[PDB]
């Protein structure tokens, strides 16, 4: 529902200005996939001259203090690896603030259940709703529609029937496994093709993103292989090199055992 | 022998690390205090060439001195009389040969391992460059031995017919450098519970001389060699190992 290019806009007319903190972003300390994702996500806001802060987070009870304590100028938030499975509005306790909400919130997850409340009902809590995680599933959309709404026995317990049936629908979503679909320093390189700020280092940013998640972890790696096999011949200075100069990083594919 | 010099010769003016380059600043801080030697780590020549380690590790004793005199025709580009040879000091840490274990594979290789010094000498002279004439022609020469493989390997010839060796050596007019003759003993934590310690004798160059303290820990880089003197056996010969470059700790 959301793509990128549209939301990367609305993060630079509300955070180029004078004061310092205008955005604030948040990264697991675990996720080898959360630190390069945040590496290059420093070199985006360094050519565009954004002020910062790069706060670690540990555990789920240091995000409440966090949060929770230091509330000024938050004109941005952005969270990275944490966010996926947890509601939002349930455990941090956000009601509303004034459209033109004061504070947006952009999550980045890798996990499989969506958590159909912070997807829906987005009113300050920005999603990432493109159809990659998403794979645009409609039968979970019209059971929360058809919920949130609250002779007349015969109807209402045909509606409490309703009533029934659906739920058992949101118990078949809401009763699976966490596992991870796509990498995150997979997406965020695909914001980063559509800028138009594609170096030799921000691709070396990938290949260290997507290889945390190939020797213990499931295996998407086959199927993000084909993406970047073809990244790495475009970006190619000739066919045939100089013979080692001291300069000239060559990244290249070999054949390179286990 | 040949152009082997120049594939050294551009190892030297144009190895470079990222922005400050090693080998033309070490050669030149190496001059002004007159120290006359050179650090090559041992490392660093297989990042910029293989096949050039690659004769290095085969056949070291005849290469070697063949990068001192690519060291000498470099250092005429930077001080422009009597510059003499360098000498080359090299440093590794691949993987430490136990005292124990030296077999007869390893004659002539480069090889590293480690032990307590027991004893030294007294310093000596060997002779680099002399000068020869003879008793009835009076017809001088130069022979300028650099090689170095304890007895005799390069001796005086037979003719310039004369008589058997007519050669006399003139000592008015020559060079000579330093030997020192240490010894050296194995670690007692690998220990010989039926055995004795063995031990080693080694030889140093003219930059390693009275560098070391009996009774200290060190490591040690050199060419598993052979001599053949009979100061007990037929065809036997005797082993030691040619020093160049140890690699002390901090003495403490």
């Amino acid at each position: 529902i959301s793509q990128f290019s549209e939301a990367y806009n609305k993060i630079l007319r509300n955070s180029s200005s004078h004061s310092s903190c205008q955005l604030v972003i948040f990264v697991s300390c675990l996720n080898i996939d959360a630190l390069c994702a945040t590496k290059m996500l420093s070199l985006l806001f360094k050519k565009q001259l954004v002020q910062s802060q790069i706060v670690p987070i540990f555990g789920y009870s240091e995000l409440r203090r966090h949060y929770s304590q230091l509330d000024d100028n938050i004109n941005s938030l952005l969270l990275v690896g944490f966010g996926g499975v947890i509601d939002l509005e349930a455990f941090l306790e956000i009601d509303p603030q004034e459209q033109s909400f004061r504070r947006d919130i952009y999550v980045l997850d890798a996990h499989r259940p969506w958590n159909l409340d912070n997807i829906f009902g987005s009113q300050i809590i920005q999603c990432f709703d493109d159809g990659t995680v998403d794979d645009t599933l409609g039968e979970q959309k019209e059971a929360y529609y058809k919920l949130l709404e609250l002779n007349d026995l015969s109807k209402r317990k045909q509606r409490k029937k309703q009533i029934h049936e659906y739920e058992g629908v949101l118990e078949e979503y809401y009763s699976q496994g966490t596992t991870v679909v796509n990498s995150i320093s997979a997406q965020i390189y695909s914001l980063l093709s559509a800028i138009g700020e594609t170096n030799l280092s921000n691709l070396w940013l990938n290949i260290l993103g997507t290889t945390s998640l190939d020797i213990a972890y499931a295996q998407v790696y086959n199927r993000l292989y084909p993406l970047l096999q073809d990244e790495v011949k475009r970006l190619t200075p000739s066919s045939r090199n100089s013979v080692k100069t001291p300069d000239t990083l060559t990244l290249n594919i070999q054949p390179d055992y286990y | 022998n040949t152009e082997i010099i120049k594939s050294f010769k551009n190892f030297i003016l144009e190895f470079r690390l990222d922005s400050q380059f090693i080998y033309r600043d070490q050669l030149r801080n190496n001059i002004l205090v007159k120290n006359y030697s050179l650090t090559v780590n041992m490392e660093h020549l297989i990042g910029y060439n293989e096949d050039i380690y690659k004769k290095l590790s085969d056949e070291p004793s005849d290469i070697i001195p063949l990068f001192e005199t690519a060291i000498t025709q470099v250092a005429k580009r930077i001080s422009i009389n009597s510059l003499p040879t360098f000498q080359l000091i090299l440093n590794s840490n691949a993987n430490q040969i136990p005292l124990r274990d030296l077999d007869s594979e390893h004659v002539s290789k480069i090889v590293r391992l480690s032990g307590i010094i027991i004893s030294t000498s007294v310093l000596s002279s060997r002779a680099t460059y002399l000068s020869i004439m003879c008793r009835n022609c009076r017809h001088t020469t130069s022979i300028t031995i650099n090689n170095f493989n304890t007895g005799n390997t390069v001796s005086l010839p037979r003719s310039c017919n004369c008589g058997p060796d007519p050669y006399i050596i003139i000592h008015e007019s020559s060079k000579f450098i330093d030997q020192q003759f240490l010894k050296l003993q194995e670690i007692p934590e690998l220990v010989p519970v039926g055995e004795m310690p063995r031990n080693l004798t080694m030889t140093c160059d003219r930059y390693l001389t009275n560098k070391v303290i009996p009774g200290t820990r060190v490591t040690i880089v050199g060419i598993y060699s052979i001599y053949n003197s009979k100061n007990s056996g037929v065809a036997i010969r005797t082993p030691y190992i040619k020093i160049l470059g140890i690699q002390s700790d901090v003495e403490t």
